Parts: C-alpha cells; structure tokens; sequence
C-alpha cells in the first residue's frame, strides 16, 4: 500500500480494573465520501482478545484473514487449545508487529494501526499499538487517528497512570468510552453515528454490543448563532 | 543527444540497375571536429551498410554484422542479399527496444539474382523504411529530403546518378553544421563497386 | 459544504449545512453559511472562507451605497456586484457564490456563480462539495411552483443525502424563507432530518 | 496515419493512408501500413511503429505455428487474445496500437487494440492522427449491411477525408477486403488521388560537374 | 474527493528562495539562466567549465510550509494535526 | 563564431568569419561580424547577432553625438566603457554578446577593449572570441610578433580564423580582414574558406591529414 | 500559460538584376490541423516593397500592423515620400529589437528594389539582426529549400567540367521568368516532403513597372 | 462509466452505460461493459481498461478450473478470486469492480469492489465516475425485494439521470437480469430513458 | 484568466452561395460534469453579424457585454447608424482580435475561440476565426475545439474551395450543419442535444433557430454488440 | 473532475533518463549525491568544487511522452486530439 484509498477512522480504548474496553465506528470513507457504513473493524480472536484496526480497509481484510489463519493452524495437533496453550492476546500482537515491521521492512506496508486488547490467561490486561511503522507501545489507554488527540484526552483523564486502574469500574470505563465516541463524531469528519463496542472482562469473558448509537447529542444551541461578526 | 553528438550524413540513391551511397567523413564531439576519415559507409559481400548516429554504436553495430554476416555467408554458402540483410538488420535493432542503439542505418545494394536495386532505412529500432527512390538519414536528414527531391528523377546512368548524389550530398552537408570534411561516394554496381572521394568545403 | 435554494410559488428558500471542516478536523460544527447581502437579498458561501467573507463585505458595501443613492437594487444588481467583483479578481478569488432574493417584481429569484465567475438564473441551485451526490435527486424531485411545505420538506431531503453522503457536510440544516411576508430562519437537527 | 474498419453484410474492409512521416519530414511516400497476421487477418497500427511491427510479426508467426499444429483455421479472437496479452505484459511499454479485422469460421470480426492491453469490438473503427476526420465520415455514412462496394466505398471516402484534413496522412488509399465465403482481396493504392507535380526543369547535371579527389575500385 | 478547507488553514505556500530576501540565495540569481547565444560565445557554450561529520546524526522546506511561516521564526502550529 | 584582433607595429589586424548557425542548421555563410561605428572606431560582433548588431549600431549614434557636441572623437576607452556599462546593466536580462572595440585615436595609439555579455572590459594586445576563440589562439600566441609586416599580420589573422573555421563547426563560411591604421581603417577583402583552405593548404604544405 | 505558438508557413526571398521576389505558401496550420487553405503571408507592402513575417501568426499580423503604422507615419511627416528598402529593414530592427525580452517569433522578411534599383532582400530574426542577402528561404521548410536555391542560383558546388574541380562554374544572372521556375520546383519539393506546405504558393514580384502578382496550386494534401 | 447492480425479489439485474470516453473524444459509443465470467454471474468494469479486462479473463480461467475440478462457483468465489487478484497486484492495478450473479441458494447476490481491493455485500451496488451524481437518488428510492419491473425502471432512471450529469457517461443503457429463468439482455436507447 | 473552468466546446461555422450558417450547442460544461444547459454562445451584434463563442464562459459574457457595449458606442453622434456607417462583421472581429491579441499579451488572456460570421454591406459574406493567441484566419468553413477536427471535414465536403461557395445554397449547407451537429454530438463527450442555429442571408437578413434538437440518431446497431473479444 | 480516460491512451509517463539504456545520462549516475559524510572528507565540503547558435529560432521530453514512446523513433500518434 502506498496510499491508503477506503480508510477507517479510530479506534478507541482503555483497560480497567478488570479487563479492557475497544470501540470503532463502522464507517470505511472513500475520501471525503462516507461510501460504506456497514464495515466492522473490531476483530475478536478469541475469547480474551479483540483485534481493532484502523487504516485500509483492503488492509484491514487481510489482517482479518491472518488472524484467522492464526487461530486454525494454532488449532493443528494441540489437543489443550481450547483451554491452554491457546492464542493469548500477546502472541497475537507479536505476531501482528513481526508482519507489520517485514511489511515496512520490504517496503510494502500493510497501511494499518492496530491496537490489540484482552487478557492474559493469568488475568492481566493487555492493550498495545502498532501502526504500518511497526512502532509499538503500551499505555492504559490507546487511540488511533484522531482519537489519539480528541478522544485519548477524555480517556487519560479517567485513568491517568497504571495506580488509577484498580480504582476504575466497568461502568465508569464504558461511559468514557461512549463519551469519547460521541465527541469524536462531533469533532471527526470522517466518523459516523454508529459504532461497535467490545468489552473483555478477566471474569466474564468478551462482550460485543455491535451497531450502537451516539446518543444525547447537543446541538439545540445551534439556533442562536446567525452568522459570523455581526 | 547521442544520435547528434558526432554529426555525420549518410544517403543512398537509385539508378535504373545501380545504387549510390555516399557519407561524409567528419566525426567529432559537437563543436570540436575530431577526425576527417570516420567512414560511415560499411560493405558485407555486396551489400552496403550505412550508419549514422552515436560513433560507439555505429562500430558496434559494425562489428556485430560482420560477425553475422559472416556466420551466414559459411553456414548459407552464399551471400546475404540485400532483403534478408534489411530483416536481419531491423530484428537486431529491435532486439535492443528498451536499450537501443542510437544508430540511423541506411542498407543499399543489388539483388544477386533479380538484379534489381534495392535500399531501406530504419529508425533507431528497427522501423524498415523501404523505398523505390532514395533514402536519407543523419544530423542534415531535412537539407538532403529537400535536396534530393529536387534533384532526383527515375532511371538515372551511372554517372548522372553519381552527379546527382554528389551534388545533393555537398549541398546538405555544406548547410549541416556537424557535418562535412569531405565525403565518399559509392557507386555499386552488379558486377563492379566504383569509390569516390569529394572535395567540399573543409569547415 | 452544502448550499441549495430553490425558488418556489410565494418566494425563494434558501439552505446550506452547518459544518466547516479544515481537513478531516471539524473545525466548526454550528457555523452560519447563509449572509443577509440586503433585506430581502441573502448569499451562500462556498469555497474559500476568506474570500467569500471579503467579498460578501464588498458587497455589502456597494449594495448599501447602492440602496442609498438609486433606491433598493434588485437580486440581479447584487449578483451583478458579486460578478464584477469575483470577475475582476477571478485569479485571486476561488470562490463559488449562489444568490437568492425576493423582489416583488419578479417574486424569488436564485442565481448561481460557480467558481470561473459566471452568472445563471435557475429554478434552483445546489452549491458545496456535497451538491455532486444530490445532483440526480434534485434534478428527479423539482418543481416548478411548489408551496412552502413542500419546498421545504425537498431542501430537506435534499440536504438530508448531502449530509449523508459527504464527509464535509453535517450538522444542522439552516434555511431562510424569503417571500413578501418576511423573512423566517428555519433550523433542522441531525435527528429531524437523518430519520427521514 | 489515418486507418478504418468497416464491417458490411458478408465480411469486413479496413482501409488505410500511405504517407509515413518522421517528425514533420515525409519519409517515405508510398508506406504499406496493412499487415497479414494471416490470410485473412489483417491489422494496421498507430504509435510507435516499429513495435508495431515488431509485435504484427510475432503474432503472425505464433499463428501460422498454431494452425498448423490444430490443423484449422485461425480465429481472429485467438489473434486478439495473444496480441493483448503480450501488449499487457510490457504495461503499455510497447506503445502498439492496432485496429485488427479478419474473417474465421465464426464469422467477419473487427477489433482494436491499445498499447496497454485493452480491446473493443466494432462496426466501423478509425486510428491515428487522422481518426477523427475518418470517424466523422464513419458516424455520418455508415449504415447496417452495407453491400461490399459501398463498404469499400465508404472506407475509401473516409481515408480520403483523413487525407484531405490531416497532414499525418496523406498519398495514397490502400483497401483490403475480407469477405466470408472467399479469399481477402488487398488493393495497395485502391486510390492515387496524390499525382506529383511535374518538374519545370530537368536539373540533371553535366557530367564532371562534381570535382573528384581519388578514385578507386573496391574488391567486394 | 478531497476535504474542504474552507478558511485555508491546511493550505501551503518558479522554486522558492530558501532564505526571503537574500537575492544572492534567489533562484534566478543563484542559477541565472544562459544567454540565447552562449553557444557561439563560448567554445563548450559555457562561461564556466555539505553538512555532517563522520557521525550520522539520524530544515523544513519553505515550500511546504504556511505562508506566513518565516524560516527561522518562532511558529506554533494554529490547529494541530 | 571565431575573431581575432591583435597589435601589432602597423595597427591593428581584425578577423572574423561569416558563418551563422540555428542549431545543426547553418542559417546563413555571410554575416558581417564586423559594425563600423566610425571611420576609425571598429566593432566585432560575436555570440548573439541581434543583441551585438543593435547596441553597436546605437553606439554609433552615441559616437555620432559625442562628435556633434566636443568636436572630437570618442576615445577607444570611452566607446568600450559605453557599451561595457550598457551590457552590464542588462545583465541576467539575456544579453549574448562579445565585443572587441578596436580604434585608434591620437591620444591613445592602437587599442583594443574586450567586451562581453557579463560585464568584463579588457584592454590587451591580443584576443579572439567567440566558439573558436582557442583555435585562433593556438597559432596567434605560437605566431604572433610585435614587429610583424603588415601583409604578414594580415595572413596571420586569415590563417588563425582559418584554423577554428577548419577545427570548430561553428565559425566557417568566409573571413574579413580590416587593418586598423594611424588614418583609420582598412577593409582588406572577403575570403571564402572553401577556396582560401585549399590555397593555405598548397603553399605552406599544413593541414596534411586532409585527404586531397 | 503558454503564450506562444507555431502555425506551419514558408517564405522565400530571391534577388537579382532586375528584380526581387518574395513567394511563400497559404497554408494555415495548427498542430496537425490545418486551418485554412489559402491565408496569404506575403503582403504588398506599397512604396515597391513587399514583406512577409512568417511563423506565429499572431506576432505576425501584430506586427505587419506595426510596420504600417510606421510607414504611414513616415508618409504623414516627410511629405508623403517614398520609404526604402533599407530604411524599412531599420524601421522593421527598431519593431523587433523594441520586444527584446518578449520577442516576436516571427522571421520576417523584406524584399524590394534599393536606391540603385538593384533587387535586395532584408530577413530579420525574431530579435532583429537584419542581414541582405541575394536569397533566404525561411520558415518550416527552409532547410529544404534554401541548398536547393543555393546548388541552383548560386552554383554551389559546381565546376565546369574538363577542369577536374580548378574552375567555378560562373554566376551568371537569372532571369525573372528562370527564378519563378526555380521558386515553384523548389516549393513543390517542399509540399512533397514537408506536410505543412502544400496548399497553395503565392508570389510577388518587385520591379520598376511595379509589384506583380502570381499564385500557382500546390498539392493541399 | 455508470453501472449499476441491484438484488430484487427474482434475483439481480446488472447494468451500464455503453460510452467509453478517451479524453473529451469518445472513442466508443456502443461498448458493452457487463463480462459473463461464468453462467450465472456478471462482472462489469470499472476503470482503466486494461487492467479490467485482463482481471476478467485471469478471473475466467480460474472460474473455469474450479468449475471443472471442485464444482459450480457462487458469486463469493468468483469475488473473492477477483479480491485475490485486484489486492496482491494493487499496485499495478486500478480497477474497480462489481461483482454480481444468481444463486438458488442465496439467489441474487451483488459485491463491490473499490479501487482500493476490498470486498463488500451490497443490496445494490453503483461504480463509475458518473455514479457520484446517483448516491442521493438510488439511496432515496431503493426497496429491499423490488419487482423486476420495478428494479428495471429503478435501474432505468438511476443511470438516465448518471448519463444526464457525467460527461463520460452516455449512449444505450444495457442490463442483464439474472434470475432462475435464465440471463435477459435488455437494451434501452437515448430516446426512451432521456425522456423519462 | 489562467485556466478554464467552465466551458462551451464548439462552435461550426460555413459560408453558402448567400452568406454564412453557424451553429453551437446550448451545454457549458464544469470539467466532466455537464452542469449548466441553457448557456447561449452565439452573440447576434446586428442584422448582418453573429458571434460565436467557446471556451471559459465568464469570459464569453465578458466578450458579450464588450459587444453590447460596441453597438451601444457606435450610435453615439452617428445619425446614419442604423443603416451605413453601422457596425460591419469586419470592425466587430478587428476589436475583438485587437482585444484578445491585447489580453495575451499582458499574459491574461481570454480563453475563447471566436468565430465572427456575417456579410458585409457590399453583401461579401464575412466569415473568421480568432482564439485565445490572436491567432486570426479565414476559411469557408470554420470550427472550434472538437469542430475543428469532427465537423470540419464534413463541412470541407460540401465547400471544399472558394469556387464551390455559389454552387451552395441554403438548404445544403443548413443539412451539412446538422449532419456536423450529429457527429458532433455523438462523438464529443463535451456536446450537448440541444443547439442553436443562425442564418446570415444577404438578402433575408438574419434568422436565429434556437434550441434545436439533434435528430435521426443512430442506436439501433448497439444491440449486437457482445463486450471485449468474445 | 476529470473526463475518465479508460484505454489510458491519454496516460503519460526519479527524472527519467531522458536517452534510455546510456547509464552515462542516468540522473542517478550524473548525479550521484556523495556520501554522508562528504563534508568531512573535503575541506570545501564537496569533492568538486548551449547548442543555441549565433541565430535565434523558436525534442520532447520523456516525462511529458507516453511510456511507449521512445526518442527518435517513428511514432504516430494514435488519435492525435
């Protein structure tokens, strides 16, 4: 890829105190033109682990594929895949950072950000990003796009270092997320009202609310604005 | 621009049952005039080869049809006419598309069997450029169309014809700026080749 | 951007989004691009801001002086202005200008200035980088002398596909209806217009 | 260069100018521009030309070896798939343009090929410099099933105005008639509405006119 | 389909002189352009015939840059990225 | 192009070629490279015709001028400085020329100003500009004496222009010979190098990798 | 912006005892097009000169408008007396050389009688740089035309024969009738070679009793 | 270009404008865009022509094989070989595709595939440069489960108004109707969908 | 003016055995999207002059209010106005080639190609281009833009030289211009179906046939064709 | 918008060797650039420190020529306009 041509916006999370929380729109725009809206950029890989990608569509369909790959040929002669010995959320991101990094390497980058979250099977969160640079990082809570600077503010004001994580509860995370979200629609011209939302919890496993809504939207202060100057 | 960087004419005319190709001798580097006996005008059994363009290639391409030529002539026991040289010729600069030689060959020469006159020009890959009448090509490829045109009629002797190119040849290059320092004329003929030195202008 | 207005049998009602974007960054998500030139004249802008703003002030200016020594001008004396003055500084100016007015006369009139500074009168004008996906809808839907309910309900659809399918378009949908009763704004929230 | 197709009610004509041109210079007067890919397959080329020939002549031969190895006929579609795919190979690097007619066992086709691998059917087609003159005459005179002379009389009439109105074109006519029941008929220089101007002098010179350094006789 | 930027903000600025001001940095003046006659004045038609050390250490061009940028000068982007 | 002008005992013997060139194309084989400002006063044009071919002329109203209004003649000095500051102010503008300002004058001798398209003004004993500014030196410095005769100088200068019209494609055609004398100037014919090569050739015996 | 271009024309001065003569083709050209067939170039200037200002048409005709509001100008002061052929070669220096840095692409050429009533023929560049001459072709086809003019007016090249290239063949002059033969060979060479030539070719004729007028066809293919 | 396919109740119908434009000139008038790649599925081409044209037959031959050697194709195969092809030469390759066929099992099925390589199910699916002035209208009145005669007016109309707006659009609208019954070619000329 | 952006493509002009036909279609069009249909681009300046116009059309309504205003100057202190010393097609064309040689150059040139058609009062027929360049000729026959190369040869062949003028009469001509009008339409992308059509007779003095339609299209043979190759 | 040139016949072609196959004339190989560290090596930092005639008058270049064309060569335009 050289240049990115169908693209998804950002993807948003942030891990709590127990588990991790991603979110993405559903919208791949065509330039300027938000072409197709039924796109769905958070990726499950298990029950510990949700892929979410942004960049690319094309891209993005094919780190779809590999993922799945993953998982069939982590399922040849390993009769304990189901319960151990299957793909934590690090050998996924491992694996991902290696093809991403050969890809840039050879000149041929897959035009993709990817955060991966989950778990590990000890229970300890996971969240990291990697970008069609191969540049990798950690942090309570993660961005793509222009969630990196709108939303990833509201995040950080949540849990603001690793010692704010035990402190915050599945609500207090999901409502950030949300809030995030809705700001991103207001402020991202390439974002949509509708959005998908993962939830992978240490205790009660991954949970996929798809197609949600902004919702609570202001905009009746609109009406007093009659120009600019006078 | 290598086919202009060395100069040199190269035109071929002809009669009703002979051929006249004539070249003059300059060879240089734009403005310097370097040697005044580059002979363009090569011969492989009795048909004629002429070469203008990049003075590399033209030596180049002078030594890879002997070489063929010669191939050819042990192999076939006999001479290549002037049709299969024009194709052999032409699928060899074309076998350099992306590379080419920077060469405008003009072939002349007599059919050993049909005795009939034949010449053809190409393009610096390979373009056959067939013609009944003359042909032309170099750095003054204009001045000698437009000279040879006026001058040239069908069915020229051997002697009026060589007049003629003489003439057409002098008056191009006397008006080509990298062109020049005298010239050579080939009269061919079926049974004999007769060579002839100009004296022009030698600036 | 999204600019429209349509004439109808008691005027000419004029519309345009609210989002102004600098890049992929909603840089204003409120703004007001419709701009009263005269009393019963009003502009859109589309293009370059700054050039659109300044000629709207000229404007402005030359009407007023207008008004004031040879009585109220006309919509075709206010896009006559516009004209010159995009016309004269057409290398400078890169700006696309639809001018809408009622005068009693001649009822609503609409005239558009694409960006090479010509003039046309139409039935109705769509403006922005979102009028190329309602070309086809408009073209379909128009009317000539529709009531204004129902010139309303078909610049809100219009707008509506506008806003769905740019990226540079959204927000509230604005319009000024201007017919000989007066002059009323109309505003119409993402939630009215996107549930249609 | 002016180049036509004209399909008619029994077969295909593809007619084409003469004159071939080096920069503004004429060349060459009387240049045969159509091509046998077979007996009756036909092409004439635009751009480049000696790609052109290069990648008319390597069809041709790849098509004499393939109908004499299946002992039929050769289709001009098997001619049209083996041209664009070499033409798509090289990315348009070869810069052939070619409007290929002939007539096969299924009957009298007419296509065109771009440098870069695409390919259209037709009825009537035109290429070169003169493709625009040609294709007015086309639009305006061309009808459905036409007979074989107005066909060639049409084609004819559209190289003439490509003659007339281009200076890429010019000379003479030449036509070459696929018809399905029968052998292709080529008429090189159908018209020759290009007589030369006579000379008003002779300017043969006397003879020893040239003066001469050396002379000599060379053992071929 | 491109994005409108309607007050120019993501707008930016014959090659540029790197250094506004200074003509002996002008392009025209740095690599002024041969007389139409050169050739026959001169015999090769001529009048005529770095930063970094042995470490590798890993300006912006004005061409790029806003408008009112000044190479050298203090600038705070107006609207981030 | 090719000119020569050098000092000597008896003036100063000026030589220019004819040719002028378009590109391969040879535009004309007859252009007169030398402007005569004054009876005394002599120009030689190279490199750009127009630009050396019209200022010269307007030089020459500026000489015509300065005689009007001080009764006597402008200097050799005064001319090059004229045209030198004239070409420098339009300099980067375009401006192709190359100039030797040779004159005589009571009060100056033979003298010779070197003038170009940058701005340079050079007073010397010997120059020769244009394309085969080199070949004319090669035999003028390897030939050229102070006390030469004046039919010696005069064949010095025909036979350096000879070498650069036989050496350099730019400066064939024919020569022109002017002597710059104590009373003025001395326009000593036109030599055509397709007949005067041959002649140099025959009686000196040079050129002898020349076929003939 | 690309403010110029080139429209496809050829002129061709020749002079003698005599006479002058000025022949070049009507052909209009833009690219490969041609605009029309018969657009004279060469022009009876009046006062028994004839010009042409062949090359980009525009330049041309703003040009020949130039000259002839000078020469009117010229006719306003002195009393209405004839111009020269050499006051209107530096009338015609003093245009070009006035757009030095914005030149008019056009070759123009003069041709007339001169105050000794011998033919001459002035041809400028696009900056100035008049030189007579006793022939200069111009234009696309002029490096067709003009060794051809050289070779047969001039005898270039050519010796007596038996003299084994010691004696010239002499210049003897051409009559009239002789150099409109030489013009339409050379013109139907260059219609034959070049494709921007041949439509029509128009002569003028400058003598004492007068300009003089002929037109012959070309092949206009 | 203008095409256009949309799933009804019977199945798919496929269908494009018939002008191919080279620059300003239009080169060919009477093109048929819309590719039998097997019997019961209909590619149609959008951009550059040559990259189509040799994806389709490369799509062809594989179609063919796996045809011959596993069993008949659905619609997502010859897609997905389509995606193969278009993304792993992305580089070299401009095309934008639409891909459409008939299923008993899933009867009528329409993928799209961008310039950029991706694949997406669609109920309907419009490509081409004159597509742009048809994302309002084909929005605003699409219905899921249409009559063929309904779905071949819609189709009508959508691409009369995409000829109307695009100047690389034009000529005679073409569709294929895929359904059980088997493949129908309809054609429709100036005079009949201009009039509209 | 630096580059066209909205513009009208061709104007077709010949000269029959009584005066001048000339036609141009109705469509200004804003790159490849065929935006403004009603756009009138001949000019008539008099009963004896019509102006035809391509290229940008701002700068056609420019030229079209400095004819306006031409015809509003030449009445000025000139009683015999409306009958001689009126505005001849020959000092229509000298202004506006003066005009648009002047513009070019100041290096702001008008983007058009005009065709001035018309007959003189001595009842010659007038009939010239000038463009953008100053670039000024005379032909029987004349066009602009796709004309130039489409309609020309078609209008060649009926008036191919001078000689063949009187042999043409009206209905002729009017035919050969139509036939260019549907060649035109079905070959430039540019063209538009409806155009306007205007008649300068010597005689019968000026008749101006607006929105015509092109007619007698030829579809029908569409059908047969069966895509690329097979 | 542009007009959707579907043949490519319109397409158009580092600066391209404007003589290709001669390496001698290769941007890359005329200019080679140097080294990193150039400037260490040589004091000044670097390690080295027209065919118009006498007449004025009025060939392409590569980039501005369809790929398939090659300089020199006979080439006829396939639609011309």
């Amino acid at each position: 890829t050289q240049q990115p041509i169908v693209t998804g916006t950002s993807v948003i999370s942030m891990k709590y105190d127990n588990g991790v929380i991603i979110a993405a729109d559903n919208l791949g725009s065509y330039g300027s033109l938000l072409r197709f809206n039924g796109v769905e950029r958070l990726i499950p890989v298990g029950d510990n682990t949700v892929v979410g990608i942004s960049g690319d569509i094309s891209d993005m369909q094919h780190i779809e594929r590999l993922l799945k790959d993953l998982v069939t040929e982590n399922a040849y002669d390993n009769p304990l895949a189901d319960a151990e010995e299957a793909l934590e959320p690090s050998y996924i991101f491992e694996y991902l950072a290696t093809v991403m990094y050969q890809r840039r390497s050879k000149m041929n980058p897959l035009w993709n950000a990817i955060i991966v979250a989950g778990v590990q099977s000890n229970g300890d969160q996971f969240l990291r990003y990697v970008n069609l640079l191969g540049v990798t990082y950690s942090s309570p809570t993660l961005a793509t796009g222009f969630g990196a600077h709108m939303a990833n503010p509201l995040l950080r004001k949540v849990v603001d270092r690793e010692s704010d994580i035990p402190k915050t509860t599945v609500q207090v995370a999901e409502e950030a997320i949300v809030n995030a979200m809705r700001v991103l629609y207001y402020r991202d011209a390439r974002s949509s009202r509708n959005f998908s939302l993962a939830i992978i919890d240490k205790n009660t496993g991954l949970t996929f609310k798809k197609n949600l809504q902004v919702e609570n939207m202001k905009w009746d202060f609109a009406k007093d604005i009659k120009g600019y100057g006078t | 621009d290598p086919s202009s960087i060395n100069g040199g004419i190269v035109v071929a005319m002809t009669g009703k049952d002979c051929v006249a190709i004539a070249c003059d001798l300059r060879l240089g580097s734009q403005s310097l005039g370097v040697s005044n006996k580059f002979e363009k005008i090569f011969h492989y059994g009795h048909v004629f080869l002429g070469i203008t363009g990049l003075a590399t290639d033209v030596t180049t391409l002078n030594e890879m049809f002997r070489y063929k030529t010669n191939l050819y002539k042990l192999k076939e026991e006999r001479a290549i006419e002037p049709e299969t040289f024009t194709q052999l010729v032409s699928s060899s600069l074309y076998e350099r598309r992306f590379g080419p030689y920077f060469v405008g060959p003009v072939v002349a020469g007599i059919n050993s069997k049909s005795g009939k006159p034949f010449i053809a020009g190409f393009d610096l890959i390979g373009c056959i450029d067939e013609a009944k009448d003359f042909i032309v090509s170099g750095t003054a490829s204009d001045q000698l169309f437009g000279m040879c045109e006026s001058l040239y009629e069908p069915n020229l002797e051997p002697e009026d014809l060589f007049e003629t190119i003489s003439q057409a040849l002098l008056n191009a290059a006397d008006r080509d700026a990298l062109s020049g320092w005298g010239a050579v004329v080939y009269i061919i003929k079926k049974d004999e080749v007769v060579k002839r030195y100009l004296k022009m202008r030698q600036d | 951007t999204s600019i429209m207005a349509v004439t109808f049998k008691d005027g000419v009602i004029l519309g345009a989004d609210s989002r102004t974007t600098t890049g992929a960054y909603i840089a204003n998500r409120v703004t007001d691009k419709l701009t009263r030139v005269h009393d019963k004249i009003w502009c859109c802008r589309s293009g370059s801001a700054a050039d659109t703003q300044a000629i709207a002030d000229i404007v402005q200016y030359h009407l007023e002086l207008y008004t004031s020594q040879y009585g109220t001008p006309s919509t075709e004396t206010a896009a006559s202005v516009f004209k010159e003055l995009c016309y004269e500084n057409k290398d400078n100016l890169t700006a696309g200008i639809i001018v809408a007015g009622y005068d009693d006369k001649n009822k609503g009139e609409v005239y558009t200035i694409p960006l090479g500074g010509s003039v046309h009168k139409l039935p109705y004008a769509i403006a922005g980088s979102g009028s190329t996906f309602i070309y086809g809808y408009c073209d379909k839907n128009f009317r000539e002398n529709m009531s204004k309910e129902e010139t309303v309900d078909f610049i809100k659809h219009s707008l509506s596909q506008a806003i769905k399918w740019d990226g540079s378009s959204g927000g509230v949908i604005r319009m000024v209806v201007l017919t000989a009763a007066g002059v009323e704004r109309l505003i119409f929230y993402p939630d009215e217009y996107e549930q249609l | 260069t002016t180049i036509v197709g004209v399909k008619f009610n029994n077969g295909v004509v593809i007619a084409a100018d003469t004159r071939s041109t080096q920069g503004p210079i004429v060349a060459d007067k009387n240049c045969a521009k159509l091509h046998r890919i077979s007996p009756k397959i036909w092409c004439a080329g635009a751009g480049t030309a000696a790609d052109t020939e290069a990648v008319t002549q390597l069809i041709g031969s790849n098509i004499e070896l393939h109908s004499l190895y299946t002992s039929r006929e050769p289709r001009v579609v098997s001619a049209l798939q083996m041209l664009k795919q070499h033409l798509f190979k090289y990315q348009g690097h070869i810069g052939a343009y070619l409007i290929v007619a002939g007539v096969d066992p299924t009957g009298s086709h007419l296509f065109s090929i771009h440098a870069h691998g695409s390919t259209d059917v037709g009825y009537y087609l035109s290429l070169g410099s003169g493709s625009l003159a040609a294709m007015a005459v086309l639009e305006s005179h061309w009808k459905q099933d036409l007979t074989k002379e107005e066909a060639i009389k049409l084609a004819s009439d559209a190289i003439q105005a490509g003659i007339w109105n281009d200076l890429g074109s010019g000379s003479n006519v030449d036509v070459c008639v696929m018809e399905i029941g029968k052998d292709a008929e080529y008429l090189r220089n159908y018209l020759t509405p290009n007589v030369r101007e006579e000379k008003q002098k002779s300017y043969k010179f006397p003879r020893g006119t040239t003066a001469v350094l050396k002379e000599s006789i060379v053992n071929i | 389909p491109k994005f409108d930027d309607e007050y120019q903000a993501q707008a930016r600025q014959a090659p540029l002189n790197p250094y506004p001001g200074l003509t002996v940095t002008e392009p025209s003046f740095a690599n002024p352009a041969g007389g139409y006659a050169d050739g026959d004045l001169y015999p090769v038609g001529t009048s005529h015939p770095s930063q970094g050390g042995m470490i590798f250490d890993p300006a912006p061009r004005r061409e790029d840059m806003p408008p009112g940028w000044m190479p050298g000068s203090k600038y705070d982007e107006p609207f981030g990225p | 192009t090719t000119t020569l002008a050098f000092r000597f005992q008896g003036g100063i013997i000026v030589a220019v070629d004819s040719r002028a060139t378009a590109g391969n194309w040879v535009a004309s084989q007859t252009v007169k490279k030398v402007i005569e400002i004054n009876p005394f006063l002599l120009g030689t044009m190279a490199g750009g015709a127009a630009d050396c071919q019209f200022w010269e002329t307007w030089l020459g109203s500026q000489c015509r001028l300065h005689e009007l209004r001080e009764k006597e003649r402008i200097s050799v000095a005064a001319a090059s400085k004229i045209l030198s500051n004239l070409v420098y102010q339009y300099k980067g503008a375009g401006l192709s020329m190359g100039t030797m300002i040779c004159g005589y004058t009571r009060k100056e001798g033979p003298t010779i100003y070197y003038v170009d398209s940058d701005g340079t003004r050079l007073k010397g004993d010997i120059f020769c500009v244009g394309s085969g500014q080199t070949f004319a030196y090669g035999v003028l410095d390897s030939n050229y004496k102070w006390d030469l005769s004046v039919e010696d100088a005069l064949y010095l200068g025909k036979r350096s222009i000879l070498a650069a019209a036989h050496r350099d494609a730019y400066s064939g055609g024919s020569v022109n010979l002017y002597h710059v004398t104590e009373d003025g100037w001395i326009y000593h014919g036109n030599h055509d190098v397709g007949e005067l090569f041959w002649k140099v050739k025959e009686e000196e015996g040079s050129f002898n990798n020349v076929i003939g | 912006f690309n403010p110029y271009g080139d429209n496809g024309g050829t002129i061709l001065g020749i002079a003698g005892e005599d006479f002058a003569v000025l022949a070049g083709d009507t052909r209009n050209i833009t690219d490969y097009s041609i605009n029309s067939r018969y657009e004279p170039k060469v022009f009876d200037c009046g006062d028994n000169i004839v010009m042409s200002a062949n090359g980009f048409a525009a330049d041309g005709d703003a040009l020949v408008k130039r000259f002839k509001n000078s020469v009117k100008w010229y006719h306003f002061d002195h009393n209405d007396k004839k111009l020269s052929i050499n006051s209107a070669a530096r009338n015609i220096q003093h245009l070009l050389y006035g757009k030095r840095f914005f030149p008019y692409y056009v070759h123009t050429i003069i041709a007339g009688l001169d105050e000794d009533g011998k033919g001459a023929v002035y041809s400028f560049d696009p900056v100035g740089s008049y030189e007579r001459e006793q022939c200069r072709a111009g234009g696309a086809a002029a490096s067709l035309i003009m060794p051809f003019l050289d070779n047969q007016v001039n005898f270039k090249n050519q010796y007596e024969p038996g003299t084994n290239g010691k004696v010239k063949k002499p210049l003897k002059y051409l009559s009239v009738e002789e150099v409109i033969k030489l013009v339409r060979d050379s013109f139907t060479s260059a219609t034959e070679r070049h494709i921007q030539v041949g439509d029509g070719l128009e002569i003028l004729i400058v003598t004492k009793d007068g300009v003089r007028k002929e037109f012959y066809e070309l092949k206009r293919d």
